């Protein structure tokens, strides 16, 4: 039924130690609807008829599981390695982060909440979030920044026409981060009803977990069906990485694979040097953001740095607790891709496969090709298809040309 | 071995009066400006200042002291200004304690944060976004430098986190919020004798002297932002209006 | 093999329906194609090949979901949506390619021409193309590429070119009559990927068996899931591919209903529709014969549809004999009740479907009222509705 | 037993020249205004007069014709008219054969189409869309009212297709291809047939018509008569002489 427990934090959400990663940097005022959500998940995770509909949900209404596709057009753009996509861009909505929501929406059904909140960048999550609120009949608000919400005319449309309210975020630099932060207020002036769907891996205890639970299902899936196409287990497993939600959703399911490589590869927007960039883990630090202990982009006073890049969903300053765990014990590595790397993988995947990538997945897609030239010929890399481009279109449009002026 | 902020409360429920503190930003609307208007509430009346450190993600803080933090960083506002302002604050014959969320202490090293800020004649620490459950290195700071540990509670506080926070708090606890607020200090005072200081977005005289009747301190800051905003004589103004009000008799 | 048509292409034997309308400059290839099929259709590496693309590649199988929110406002119906939308491309149209795509392949051709409306089967040609290294052109009508410059891009993307095509009235019938006129000149290289189960045979037949997969599985499915048989089968019907490929499993099933909802646009006394089987007649076009909309001397009319996949003046040969022997009847959908499914199927279950397949779940609605409570009806959910919300948005006024 | 345009080609083969063959669309660009560029054309030196019945969607047809079918259609132009000029052609002498899509003739019903148009002195019908193989009605009603049936071949054809389409014709068979295909094509029914064979290459000179009835027993015109047309009915008496003078080279 229910998978051990062999990698989770302790009581207090820490990794590695008690004064490790993760934890529970949030006020006292919102300890209590924490403490709530974290006993009503504990009980949850390992309730049978919790799974039974959840499993239900995966199967007959978001499509699970989605298929492992081996991109034997791309091999020879990867040193002649085996490119293996993980298509969760076949999920309903479009994305991983429906596998998210389904357990989330879920739960707070579970706890009597009758209300739900959540952030989104440029409309991905909060789209997702309000499809299940809709699916569960929940009352659906999405806190968006007012920059987002300018350029995003119909994911605001799609939010609305799935009976979910969009509130413009006007405050701070008015983008991902300052939603979160607008939605954190009004978690904390409505926890007696509102339940908070948070759209990654990260934030305070017990969401990193959490959200990760919800995510296992793609490793867990790709861990069986590499078996079955290839022959063994593969040489590396690749995700990209912006809160870490699908990298380590296909991730978990190979931790105690000693021979699987596990790389996330991460925004690194113009590059790295030029301080337009989203890379984490490369040009981050630690330090306490956003509810937890982990990395992020900050300056010499703690300052949180805005980061830029071409996607939206890696456009994050900050990352996961549970992967600068696993940076730390060398688990994984952590790899920059920048705008063009991504941009030229997202163009090969749409003339060698006839898949088009979501511009975070390509920067994927630009390291599992990189590492298939590490690796050499015959390399069995797991690439995690995070998500469609539909949304992407008129971005890589633009990008190369097809539209004009 | 006592707080640092006792004795301040013990004169004033000596004086049958409530502690007036007060809270301003460093940085706005510059760093001169700031320090001047911290001066001017010492000398108006202020029994503690609340010396922010505008951080550039400030969850807790409403959007009046939210714009001025980001005027503030706006204008390039450093951590070691909150050093020099407390030092500011206690030439003035000021007490200041410091109100800051927690990763620019850990980004400034929470030991050297804790000797620096004591060297420069401060008093304690506000962490409203540090709960006990994160505060072993904090404690230990606050212990090895004679630093009070201000921590929050709120009206949903358990009772089993309210009597963990008001037992691991120092100088006073920030009861932060119709009767929610007295029953919130009535319960840190059911488990300990602690001075409550309560904010409750106060801006008149009259609501600094309800509050006065059950807290130990009333804590005024978005009033304060706003009178400043307008200029240093209305700010000493409304000082003075709410130093009149924590004065029942 | 049994409802198979004749070595002409001939359904229902006197009546005619169906056949090759086309000239004799096309009969070469159209004998290579048809000799192509029936070699592949029993070749045990091209069936192989295609289930692995349907399963690995397109997402197959689509799941059969149960719409229990929708039930209140289908008379207590069980409402069960056979999720077409979940596909790769978002369509039932990948099934179709996928399948004429590797035909061509093994037939030799080099070049894969299809015609396209609002941009949904140009791109799904294009994908298969794309997938299987066969250059692509795509012939779009001059007022729908003006319109839809983002599918021109998805098909740019995707390394396929398009043509805009200016000639006639600039329209999908028009792309299909330039794509017809390519095929002529360039079938030597060339293979034409029709879009839907109409078309000279044998394209209506083996549109059919390569959408043929959808009802299989739902019928599985709903045995699966309910423990019996539905009590209706319902779809969209344009062209009628999806509508056809989801009823044939069922056809022999006695007790099971078959309906196909046609899009009636402003309504079908208004002369502003495409309700084809509803207001149309037979005759014989783009290679058929068949139901079409035509006047008195048989010259086709303009159809008129708020949905771009509906919008299509005639109707598949398949469907006018299954119309004449009485096994489906075919009933119209209005702009209006189609955007009310819309709507309702966003706030009910989160999904949001193509405006094509909105007919289709308006239709259910209906049906389930008349049936009454626990009644099983099965729903092609066609397509999902991303390439609409501008649309819809607009209907419900929710810009600006 | 022999065609109806089997004295035309006979009187032809005993002048030295190939046949002249003219196609007009009804209506275009008024059906007045075509009915009296028909007669010209009888009057110009045309041996058959090809009446083209205007369709919605001509797949067969290029720009230049379309387009003034397009336009024909748009004045309002029906399929009655199409057998009112077949009607005037005959009166005025000349030699009228009907081509059209085979839709309309379903609409208006093979029967009553051949039938109508017999008794207008029609003499055959061309059926570019229509193969012999969904030519059943329409073989028994060119039978019944003794009209040629005019089928089409193309250099693509299988040798197995040009000689049934060949066997099935009439009166003469269209080649169409539309350097040295048109050749190659008429050798490839002269091999099996007797049949007349007509040949349509975007005519528009006197030396292409010349060129053809070096090897066609019929040079088929119409885009050119169309724009000819266009410009006036002068231009249209012109190069038509023109046309007739090719024949005879
Ligand atoms: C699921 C979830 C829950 C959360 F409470 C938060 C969170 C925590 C703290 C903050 C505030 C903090 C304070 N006060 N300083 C701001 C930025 F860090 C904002 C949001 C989150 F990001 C995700
Ligand atoms: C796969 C496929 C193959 C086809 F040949 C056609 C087709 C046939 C005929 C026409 C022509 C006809 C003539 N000549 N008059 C036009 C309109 F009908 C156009 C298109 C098609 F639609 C699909």
């Amino acid at each position: 039924i229910a998978e051990p427990t062999s990698h989770d934090p302790d009581s207090g959400g820490h990794f590695g130690g008690p004064s490790g990663w993760g934890g529970r940097y949030v006020p006292e005022a919102l300890m209590a609807v924490i403490e709530e959500v974290t006993a009503a998940y504990q009980k949850e995770r390992v309730s049978q008829d919790f799974l039974d509909d959840l499993d239900r949900l995966q199967a007959n209404y978001a499509g699970r599981p989605s298929p492992l596709y081996e991109a034997t057009r791309l091999s020879q753009h990867a040193g002649s390695a085996r490119i293996f996509l993980k298509r969760e861009d076949l999920n309903h909505t479009g994305s991983h982060k429906i596998n998210n929501v389904l357990g989330q929406a879920l739960l707070a059904r579970r706890m009597g909440k009758t209300r739900v909140i959540a952030e989104t960048g440029a409309g991905q999550h909060g789209v997702a979030t309000a499809t299940a609120c809709a699916l569960l009949g929940l009352d659906c608000v999405i806190y968006m920044g007012g920059i987002d919400t300018a350029r995003q005319a119909l994911n605001v449309a799609r939010m609305r026409l799935l009976g979910a309210e969009v509130v413009a975020v006007q405050t701070g630099s008015k983008t991902l981060k300052d939603a979160i932060n607008e939605a954190f207020r009004d978690w904390v002036a409505n926890a007696d009803n509102t339940y908070y769907c948070f759209g990654t891996a990260a934030g305070p205890h017990p969401f990193p977990t959490m959200v990760r639970d919800f995510q296992r299902i793609i490793g867990m899936e790709a861990r069986v069906q590499i078996q079955g196409q290839a022959g063994r287990l593969p040489d590396a497993v690749v995700a990209c990485v912006g809160g870490g939600s699908n990298a380590i959703g296909i991730f978990h399911a190979f931790l105690d694979d000693p021979g699987v490589r596990l790389v996330g590869f991460e925004a690194a927007g113009d590059g790295v040097e030029t301080g337009r960039h989203a890379a984490t883990f490369t040009a981050g630090s630690p330090g306490a953001f956003h509810g937890s202990f982990s990395y992020l982009l900050q300056d010499e006073d703690g300052q949180t740095i805005e980061s830029h890049s071409i996607s939206a969903g890696l456009d994050y300053p900050g990352v996961g607790p549970e992967h600068a765990w696993l940076k730390e014990a060398g688990r994984v590595d952590y790899r920059p891709i920048t705008d063009s790397e991504a941009m030229d993988a997202f163009g090969l995947l749409c003339r060698m496969e006839g898949i088009i990538p979501a511009i975070e997945s390509a920067h994927a897609v630009a390291g599992a090709l990189k590492l298939g030239v590490e690796l050499g010929r015959g390399a069995v890399i797991v690439v995690n298809l995070s998500g469609r481009g539909d949304k992407d279109v008129e971005t890589a449009a633009k990008w190369f040309g097809l539209l004009g002026n | 071995e006592a707080s640092r902020l006792g004795p301040v409360f013990d004169s004033c429920r000596a004086n049958n009066r409530a502690a007036l503190i007060g809270y301003l930003p460093t940085g706005y609307p510059d760093v001169p400006a700031s320090v001047a208007a911290m001066t001017a509430l010492v000398e108006s009346g202020c029994d503690i200042i609340e010396v922010g450190v505008p951080y550039s993600d400030p969850g807790m803080d409403g959007p009046t002291i939210a714009r001025a933090t980001e005027a503030a960083l706006r204008g390039g506002v450093r951590v070691r200004d909150t050093l020099a302002a407390v030092e500011a604050i206690s030439i003035a014959g000021g007490r200041a304690v410091v109100m800051t969320y927690w990763n620019p202490v850990l980004r400034y090293g929470v030991d050297a944060f804790a000797r620096d800020l004591a060297a420069a004649g401060g008093l304690g620490l506000i962490t409203p976004d540090l709960i006990p459950d994160e505060a072993q290195q904090w404690l230990a700071a606050s212990e090895e430098h004679r630093l009070d540990r201000i921590f929050l509670v709120a009206p949903s506080s358990t009772p089993e986190r309210l009597a963990a926070t008001v037992e691991a708090s120092r100088g006073f606890v920030y009861a932060a919020s119709s009767q929610a607020a007295p029953e919130l200090v009535g319960r840190v005072k059911a488990v300990s004798d602690i001075p409550v200081g309560v904010g409750l977005g106060v801006r008149s005289r009259a609501q600094a002297a309800q509050i006065a009747q059950y807290a130990d301190g009333v804590i005024v800051g978005s009033a304060l932002v706003t009178a400043l905003t307008e200029g240093l004589p209305r700010l000493r103004a409304l000082t003075g209006e709410l130093a009149a009000g924590v004065r029942l008799g």
